[PDB]
């Protein structure tokens, strides 16, 4: 489903500001980032492993079970 | 009797109305408002877009004030510093109001930038929604009609409140059963 | 009880607080959860299989080395893929206000979109100081260029006028409300139709309703019904006899902020098989200063 | 009246019977069969055969030729129950042909949308649209009257015709057609619009000035320009003719010049000289009750009600609700003044008591 | 800025009240409220009404025959404006 | 909570909970629902119920969000805006004394100094068209007389 | 910035201002012909003596009417819009702002379910691409599989 209703961006409060060199506007549809960072292997893993995410290599282990 | 009299435009046998009323009438100069009705806009909602207005706007408050009964003028001068000092008050009341409600949409942001960090931002956009599965123009164009319908904004106005008539009409703009000074 | 009301169901404890949860209600069944499951794994195989042979279950894994993409390190590494970086580099680092996707966002840009598919010497600053007249058209904020006159005549609003139409004026006082009918002359076609003339002042009700929206409802249709075919004979007699189910036009004009009003417009409206509304007014006396009234009570 | 089923050629006239025959049954029951004719049968076009029947396609029937005005009654009086019944169906089908254009030319911010085929293939047609509504959004299709015909084609007016057989597979090739013809329509339709208005105009001065019997400028199949010109024409001529009294001769269009005398016709161009129109003027210068009780045993315990004079009891007619509902709010006042949100308590004691309480009180 | 003498006072005021003849090849001046109103011929008669006031002016008084004024299309201004009018004139 | 030493009679009118003043949410789907109910149609739109409830199913998480978001708000208001019942009132006429009395040192001043808090004393409605020459019809100020 | 209210109108709507113009004054000016209080429009006291004499002036001689306003409907583009769609930081109202406030929080938890479903969904394909017998352990197998209230239960309410 989608949202109840639809509004535009907050406006920017004074001081904040998007970080630098981040792609705010990145697709599933885009190309790899080259780049080995922590957002890039995110979206790598969501693109090629599918929605499965874990909050800890304890978790990880637990759902592979035994390795 | 003025117009806006208790006994104005009294039927009786010995009563006859002033004026004259068709095309060019005793209103024609004096119609406060005018609108043209057009099909598929019922002319119930729009008494009920100009009856939200002149009551939202503190309007017919004050010609019913006025009309119904006689106020003294330092009645009339207590009650509007009142009313403007009230709403001075509130708007002072609100405004810190306003304030925090901006600090906690801050706060929801905060916690949506926590989720872009923990999932990526390409997930988050998809997950707000981003169109990478439309391969063809009509899978976007579904969500674009769909958009484009909610978009449409119907009349905001709602139901007036009613009047009540208090025995003896101590207050005439009285509109709830609360009772006041 | 003790000559009181009887207290709602709410204040009294829960009628069954003396029964485990597991009772209300019982899960009787657990027989079948073996099965079911068993069932459902069985289909669940058949329908894998449909899609197996629909197309392939087959996962496989491509052995990449890093030596051999030092071609593509190579074209990085000229200055030409860095300055195109860097433009793009460049082209990003502005401020940017849009944090995430935003629906709005892609529906406006993509309606701009497809809006746009459907569809020497520059001036110097002693030019711009000695030309007083341009700094005001910078901040005129006022229209330029070619101007239409419907934003110039001051009759576009108003309403245009035929001498056809029947004036419905209904009117809504604290306790009473009527509607009359006259001609574009001021003939009055009928006779008032008030609460009081057609029974529903003073009766069950009294000085609560007599204002209210029932009442003027009640009175308004009970007047246009009753007009209707004394407006077909009056033109009749005039001469312009009414044709084959013809729409008669209705100009309605609205006095009064009582409760008497929304009914009047239920039943215009009701009543709008035939009285097709044209224009809708509303008129009342603003009080600014005038003769004393009636002194209230306070 | 009768005359008018006529001259709009609604009426539907089967040709197997002689000519003759039939023009002496025409000539006399334009006299005497028009009466009885309800306020209906206008509408319901009725289909000239040999012998009565009701039925066949919905809301005709077929009346023969050589009727007698009494055989028709007792005709009627016999099969009141199913001309009832044909008039419903009638009344029915023509209410949903309206709601169902209106709940489409609504949503789409269009004007008219006129029908000449088969109405079920136009309500499959609608229902795509109505499927289809936000990609005709996306598309410049807007502000325009449609027809729904046979043929792909668009008309000098301003208005372009759709045909009733399409699919979704075949619309978007078509709307990528049309869409550079579009910019075009809409300004062909606007000023197509204020010619007609103006024209119009134009001939209601004229009939109000002249005093003539009868204007007809769209008999002809004329162009916008000629009409606007003829009008205006007209319009000028109007105070030069007002001595004269025109009200027994009909001013009609036509590409040739015809005055007569003997008949009351003047058929003018679109460019004529209207000085010199002037100057040849100047030149110049019971058993049917005891069948009705009989057949039908509800007329004699009901009772009418006259059209024309007010009767001393007067009798409400049921109130007519929108079909259709453009906004929410509307629906809600809907069920609101239906009392689909009302306590479905029974009063018992009314406010009065209350009211009469505070008083004793007081 | 010339005002009015004693002796050309009945010209300057024939002129003023022939600034409206219901009859020109050039667009008619606004009045002090920018609006266009009813253009009179000699000797004080209503001859021409803008639409916008046709239906008013047709309804407060039958019979009272007054062509709707069109103002004066814009040609010199622009000539590719006046052959598209044209154009369209055709075309319908 | 007492701003300006006044305490607040009703917080959930400023939320808008349960009040006049509400948001408006899927009015879409409600339209469609609506629209539904009111035509004839042939069964119960079921369907329409099922859009409606799995658009308003996070409704009920929306409320619960901005009940603790006013319950936090209430706490800080209680912390640092208000003072709880220790400074006078400033939402009546009579707690603007000072104001009042500056207007009327001012029209004094304007008088002579003669005529302190006094108006001009009232005339009829058509005062200055029906009273007779010899009579004053504008009425003057309190101290011209 | 300006809560006195010498900010508005703008120099040429002073200058623009007078009775020949009844478009102008419609701006400033109720729907029903009333002027607008300070406490809504704070107009500044040359502008509200401007409009007042105005409006005195062309109501004497007939240029306007002395109720309601025949321009209402075109100074709706010259009158400031709230857009909805749009926030405002300095709004008066409070609706406008919880309103954006829900909406993100909204979002928020649009993305918190979004990822806890598809979770779910991974989870459970995983469980049945290994195997009912092979997946579950012998815990839940023995105990977990059952009707409950957790797992598939009857309607637990009454009027059904």
């Amino acid at each position: 489903h989608g949202n109840l209703f639809y509004f535009r961006e907050y406006p920017m409060y004074p001081g904040e500001y998007v970080p630098a060199e981040h792609n705010t506007l990145s697709s599933l549809r885009d190309e790899l980032r080259l780049d080995l960072t922590a957002q890039s292997l995110k979206e790598a893993w969501m693109r090629v492993s599918g929605g499965v995410y874990f909050q800890s290599v304890d978790e990880y282990y637990a759902s592979v079970d035994g390795l | 009797y003025m117009m806006y009299h208790r006994k104005a435009m009294g039927t009786m046998k010995y009563s006859k109305w002033k004026g004259a009323h068709g095309g060019i009438s005793h209103f024609y100069g004096r119609t406060p408002m005018v609108e043209e009705v057009r099909p598929n806009e019922p002319i119930t909602l729009v008494d009920r877009r100009i009856m939200h207005y002149v009551h939202h706007s503190r309007l017919r408050h004050f010609q019913l004030f006025r009309s119904y009964q006689e106020k003294s003028n330092s009645t009339e001068c207590k009650l509007r510093e009142g009313e403007m000092l009230r709403r001075r008050w509130h708007r002072r009341l609100q405004k810190s109001f306003i304030a925090f409600m901006q600090f906690k949409t801050m706060k929801v942001l905060e916690d949506q930038a926590r989720l872009v960090n923990t999932y990526g931002q390409a997930a988050v956009n998809a997950a707000l929604g981003d169109p990478w599965n439309a391969t063809d123009n009509v899978a976007r164009e579904r969500k674009s009609a769909a958009v484009r319908r909610q978009v449409r904004a119907l009349p905001m106005v709602n139901v007036v409140p009613k009047h009540v008539a208090t025995m003896k009409q101590i207050h005439n703009d009285r509109f709830n059963y609360r009772w006041r000074v | 009880r003790r000559g009181k009301p009887r207290p709602r169901a709410g204040m009294f404890p829960d009628k069954y607080r003396r029964v485990p949860m597991l009772l209300k209600p019982q899960q009787g069944g657990q027989q079948y959860f073996n099965h079911f499951l068993i069932r459902s794994t069985n289909d669940r195989l058949t329908q894998q299989d449909v899609d197996n042979a629909s197309g392939q279950a087959h996962s496989f894994i491509s052995p990449q080395l890093p030596q051999m993409d030092w071609r593509n390190m190579s074209a990085r590494s000229s200055e030409e893929s860095i300055r195109e970086e860097m433009r793009q580099l460049a082209e990003n680092d502005v401020m940017q206000h849009q944090r995430v996707f935003n629906e709005r966002m892609w529906y406006e840009k993509e309606e701009e979109h497809r809006m746009k598919a459907r569809s020497p010497r520059v001036l110097g600053g002693d030019y711009f100081k000695t030309r007083f007249g341009y700094s005001l058209v910078k901040n005129s904020e006022m229209t330029q260029g070619p101007v239409d006159y419907s934003q110039l005549d001051m009759w576009g609003e108003m309403p245009r006028y035929t001498s056809d139409m029947v004036f419905l004026y209904l009117v809504s006082r604290r306790r009473n409300t009527y509607a009359v009918a006259y001609t574009y002359e001021g003939k009055r076609i009928l006779n008032t139709y008030t609460a009081g003339n057609r029974g529903l002042k003073g009766g069950d009700r009294g000085f609560r309703s007599e204002g209210s929206t029932d009442n003027g409802h009640q009175v308004t249709s009970m007047y246009l019904n009753d007009l209707l075919p004394k407006l077909r004979e009056m033109r009749a007699s005039e001469g312009r006899p009414m044709g084959r189910g013809e729409k008669v036009e209705l100009v309605v004009r609205v006095m009064g902020f009582y409760n008497g009003r929304q009914g009047a417009v239920r039943a215009v409206q009701d009543r709008a098989n035939e009285f097709h509304v044209r224009y809708f007014e509303d008129i009342t006396p603003f009080p600014l200063n005038g003769p004393k009234m009636p002194r209230g009570v306070f | 009246t009768l005359q008018e089923l006529i001259e709009a050629d609604q009426i539907l006239f089967s040709r197997d019977l002689s000519p003759l025959q039939s023009a002496a049954a025409l000539s006399t029951l334009q006299r005497h069969l028009g009466e009885l004719n309800y306020s209906a049968w206008e509408s319901m076009p009725v289909i000239v055969s040999n012998q009565f029947s009701i039925g066949d396609l919905t809301g005709t029937i077929t009346i023969p030729w050589d009727f007698t005005p009494e055989q028709f009654h007792s005709f009627m009086a016999h099969n009141e129950k199913g001309v009832a019944r044909c008039r419903e169906v009638a009344i029915q089908y023509a209410s949903t042909i309206e709601q169902l254009i209106a709940e489409l030319c609504t949503a789409l911010e269009l004007d008219d949308i006129l029908v000449s085929c088969s109405h079920q293939d136009a309500l499959r047609l609608m229902e795509l649209l109505h499927r289809n509504r936000e990609l005709l959004i996306q598309y410049g299709l807007s502000k325009l009257t449609l027809e729904v015909g046979n043929r792909h084609a668009t008309r000098a007016n301003g208005v372009v015709i759709i045909n009733c057989s399409l699919t979704s597979e075949q619309l978007r090739p078509w709307l990528k057609a049309i869409s550079p013809k579009l910019p075009l329509q809409q300004r062909l339709y606007e000023l197509s619009k204020q010619m007609l208005e103006s024209t119009l105009w134009h001939l209601k001065e004229f009939r109000t000035m002249v005093e003539p019997g009868g204007v007809d400028a769209f008999s002809n199949d004329c162009t916008y320009a000629e009409r606007l010109q003829w009008s205006k024409e007209l319009f000028r001529i109007g105070p030069s003719l007002a001595p004269w009294d025109w009200s027994e001769m009909t001013f009609v269009l036509s590409p040739d010049v015809d005055i007569d005398w003997a008949n009351g016709l003047l058929a003018l161009p679109y460019n004529f000289d209207g000085d010199a129109l002037v100057r040849y003027v100047e030149e110049v210068q019971e058993r049917m009750r005891h069948l009705y009780r009989q057949t039908n045993p509800h007329m004699d315990e009901y009772l009418a009600s006259s059209n024309s004079r007010v009767d001393t009891l007067p009798v409400e007619r049921p109130l007519s609700h929108a079909v259709t509902f453009n906004s929410d709010a509307e629906a809600e006042d809907q069920l609101k003044w239906e009392g689909f949100y009302a306590e479905p308590y029974v009063d018992q004691a009314p406010t009065s008591d209350i009211d009469d309480m505070a008083h004793t009180f007081m | 800025i010339n005002y009015v003498p004693h002796a050309q006072l009945r010209e300057h005021i024939d002129k003023e009240l022939d600034k409206y003849v219901a009859g020109k090849n050039e667009p008619y001046p606004l009045n002090f409220v920018g609006q266009m109103p009813f253009l009179e011929d000699g000797d004080g008669n209503i001859v021409e009404v803008p639409e916008s006031l046709l239906s008013n002016h047709m309804a407060e008084h039958p019979d009272s025959t007054a062509k709707p004024h069109e103002p004066h299309t814009s040609s010199s201004i622009s000539e590719a404006a006046a052959f598209e009018e044209r154009m369209l004139r055709a075309m319908v | 909570p007492s701003h300006s030493g006044s305490p607040v009679f009703t917080q959930a009118k400023l939320i808008g909970l349960s009040g006049e003043e509400q948001l408006t949410m899927c009015q879409s789907e409600t339209m469609a629902l609506r629209l539904c109910m009111a035509k004839a149609g042939k069964e119960t739109c079921e369907r329409e119920s099922r859009a409606l409830d799995s658009c308003l199913g996070r409704v009920g998480h929306l409320r619960r969000a901005m009940s603790e978001a006013c319950w936090e708000f209430n706490d800080w208001f209680i912390q640092n805006v208000s003072d709880n019942h220790t400074k006078p009132f400033q939402h009546r006429p009579h707690d603007w004394r000072h104001f009042y009395a500056q207007e009327k040192l001012v029209r004094e001043r304007q008088q002579n100094g003669h005529a302190y808090g006094r108006r001009p004393k009232q005339f009829s409605f058509g005062a200055r068209y029906v009273k007779t020459d010899g009579y004053g019809k504008r009425p003057r100020l309190p101290y011209n007389k | 910035k300006d809560p006195q209210g010498v900010q508005r109108p703008s120099p040429e709507v002073y200058m623009k201002l007078n009775y020949k113009n009844p478009a102008t004054i419609s701006r400033f000016l109720t729907r029903t012909g009333h002027m607008y209080p300070a406490d809504i429009l704070p107009l500044n006291p040359e502008a509200v003596v401007k409009l007042r004499v105005a409006k005195a002036q062309a109501i004497r001689i007939g240029l306007y009417p002395r109720f309601g306003n025949p321009f209402w409907f075109r100074s709706q583009k010259f009158r400031p819009k709230a857009y909805q769609e749009n926030y405002d930081p300095t709004t008066y109202s409070t609706k406008r702002t919880v309103e954006h406030f829900a909406y993100n929080w909204v979002q928020t938890d649009r993305i918190r379910r979004y990822f806890r479903e598809l979770e779910a969904v991974h989870t459970s394909g995983s469980a049945s691409a290994r195997g009912s017998g092979g997946g579950t352990t012998a815990e839940h197998k023995q105990q977990d599989q059952f009707y409950s209230p957790e797992n598939q239960p009857i309607s637990l309410h009454r009027n059904n």
